C-alpha cells in the first residue's frame, strides 16, 4: 500500500 | 473522534520487521478506531512524479492506496499511522470513511492488541  | 486519544495509544519505535514501526501503548480493544492515516488525497496518476520528487530531496515517502485512482500522500503531512508495517496476518485494516463529506483513512483494530505489540495490517 507503501510507495505508490 | 480520536486525535486525542491516539497519541496515548501508539507510538513509533523499532520494527524487528522492517526499518520503526507503530506500537502498541495500551491495550486495544477489537473494534476500536486506533488512528488515522493523516495526509492529503492526491490523484493516483502524481504518485509517480511526487515520489521522484522525495526520492531526489532524500525526504523519506509515504503513501496509502486508497485505490485505482486516489492515494492519500503523508510524506509532509502524515502521523504516527505512516509507519504502520505490513503483515499477511495482521491485527488491524484500513476503512475509508466520510466526516461531514470528507475521506479519511482510519486504522480498526481486528483483534484486541496488547500492549507492546506492533500493530500491522495487510497492503494488498
Ligand atoms: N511487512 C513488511 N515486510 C517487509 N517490508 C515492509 C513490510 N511492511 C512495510 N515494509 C516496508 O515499509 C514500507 C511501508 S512504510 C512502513 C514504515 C517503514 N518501516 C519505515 O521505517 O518508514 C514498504 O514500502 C516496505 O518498504
Ligand atoms: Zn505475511
Amino acid at each position: 500500500v507503501k510507495r505508490c | 473522534a480520536l486525535a486525542a486519544a491516539s497519541a496515548a495509544a501508539v507510538g513509533v519505535y523499532r520494527s524487528p520487521i522492517h526499518g520503526r514501526g507503530l506500537f502498541c501503548k495500551r491495550n486495544i480493544d477489537a473494534g476500536e478506531m486506533v488512528i488515522e492515516y493523516a495526509g492529503n488525497v492526491i490523484r493516483s496518476i502524481q504518485t509517480d512524479k511526487r515520489e521522484k520528487y522525495y526520492d531526489s530531496k532524500g525526504i523519506g515517502c509515504y503513501m496509502f492506496r486508497i485505490d485505482d485512482s486516489e492515494v492519500v500522500d503523508a510524506t509532509m503531512h502524515g502521523n504516527a499511522a505512516r509507519f504502520i508495517n505490513h503483515s499477511c496476518e495482521p491485527n488491524c485494516y484500513s476503512r475509508v470513511i466520510n466526516i461531514d463529506g470528507q475521506k479519511h483513512i482510519v486504522i480498526f483494530a481486528m483483534r484486541k492488541i496488547y500492549r507492546g505489540e506492533e500493530l500491522t495490517y495487510d497492503y494488498a
